[PDB]
């Protein structure tokens, strides 16, 4: 689980 | 397949200009005489908030959405410090001998001595700003160079590879279009293109030397690093 | 006053081609499946002997002699590993999945895992070689790129008089750029194709800078590990990057 | 310096 994964899918 | 290749040069410039992240402010404390822990705290806090805007700026780069999620992660992991540095260098153009981390945080090389090992990175950053100022770098050229960094810096650490190179060729066509727009001759166009792209090699160098310094900052444990910064830092092992 | 500024593009190519250093052999023995500390000894010995030829090759690069002695030292101290790597990558173009360190030393990525952290630098060199292969990089373009690395890699790491010699370096750089464009126009490429290929080649140099940076850090660990005999010249080059 | 020396040898 990467924080970078979550930020790229949000807006 | 991808809409980025269908954009014209002016439409490429406008999409990159409109995608520009905002200039953030440092924490308000006037604070001005600095220590190692206080200066590293201000920069770390600033870099963590700039990363959030950079990630959303990356999705606005034409062609970046077309990559897979893992490809987007890899490109940002390798380029994030380069993108921070070239933005800082660009902000510091109108302030010779100074680095404009924020409108309320303008530093010189004497203040870089507070942090152990940063004065070397400072001199390289100031030298890049003088180089941009000597070349009279334009903002339309800057957003092209910054997107090139995002797509190129990780393309060789991976069908899908041809996509990035075709988008890179698009930005090259955009850079030349900007130079032919300003009245440069044919010889001056490819000469200036070469000069701008060679500076990217030094920005890569500054990023690598910067990663080493930030890694020793984690091992010093002087300033607590955010989990996002730790994940971007651990990506370089 | 400089000859580098009076040379033509074709004259620039022949001058760089005539200056090409030789391809050196290693002391690799296929009968002895030696260990990782020995393979680095072969690469350290090979790189040390290549440095001597590179130093004399640099004198033959147009404009390099017009620089001061201490600037020549600075340029080589920062570019030497980049020049070794792009030469290694160029020799390996016709050997997919393998790195030709020497005509008798052809290694794949499986044998690079023997040294710790070596596998990552191997893959980047392989990817650079396959990148040159798909581009069909030409020898006339290789010698230009290698000479660009020598002049550019240390020009920003250099009081009022020293910046005049810095301007002379950018003049030669622009001349080598004219040479690359002349070659691509000679090969039947449109103006759009020339600018693209020129950009593609110069973007490789940032990856070569990345490989050298990671390479320097690996070499520093070997000195402190005290496992592979490092020559006095390589130890002096390594101390230049701290 | 060895690099200074080899560059200087003539
Ligand atoms: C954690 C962390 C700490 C500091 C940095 C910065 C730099 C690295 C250190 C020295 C030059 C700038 C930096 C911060 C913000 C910025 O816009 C540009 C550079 C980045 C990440
Ligand atoms: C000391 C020392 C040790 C090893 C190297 C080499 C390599 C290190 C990086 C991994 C591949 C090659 C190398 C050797 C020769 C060469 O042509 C290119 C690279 C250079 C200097």
């Amino acid at each position: 689980h990467k924080i970078l994964h979550r930020l790229l899918q949000d807006s | 397949n991808s809409l980025a290749l269908s954009l014209t040069a002016d439409q490429m410039v406008s999409a990159l200009l409109d995608a520009e992240p905002p200039i953030l402010y440092s924490e308000y404390d006037p604070t001005r005489p600095f220590s190692e822990a206080s200066m590293m705290g201000l920069l770390t806090n600033l870099a963590d908030r700039e990363l959030v805007h950079m990630i959303n700026w990356a999705k606005r780069v034409p062609g970046f959405v077309d990559l897979t999620l893992h490809d987007q992660v890899h490109l940002l992991e390798c380029a994030w410090l380069e993108i921070l540095m070239i933005g800082l260098v660009w902000r510091s153009m109108e302030h010779p001998g100074k680095l404009l981390f924020a409108p309320n945080l303008l530093l010189d090389r004497n203040q870089g001595k507070c942090v152990e090992g940063m004065v070397e990175i400072f001199d390289m950053l100031l030298a890049t700003s003088s180089r941009f100022r000597m070349m009279n770098l334009q903002g339309e050229e800057f957003v092209c160079l910054k997107s090139i960094i995002l797509l190129n810096s990780g393309v060789y650490t991976f069908e899908e590879k041809d996509h990035i190179h075709r988008v890179l060729d698009k930005i090259t066509d955009t850079l030349i279009h900007l130079m032919a727009k300003a009245g440069l001759t044919l010889q001056q166009q490819h000469q200036r293109l070469a000069q701008l792209l060679l500076i990217l090699s030094h920005i890569r160098h500054m990023s690598n030397k910067g990663m080493e310094h930030l890694y020793s900052m984690k091992c010093k444990n002087v300033v607590p690093l955010s989990d996002l910064l730790l994940e971007m830092l651990d990506a370089h092992r």
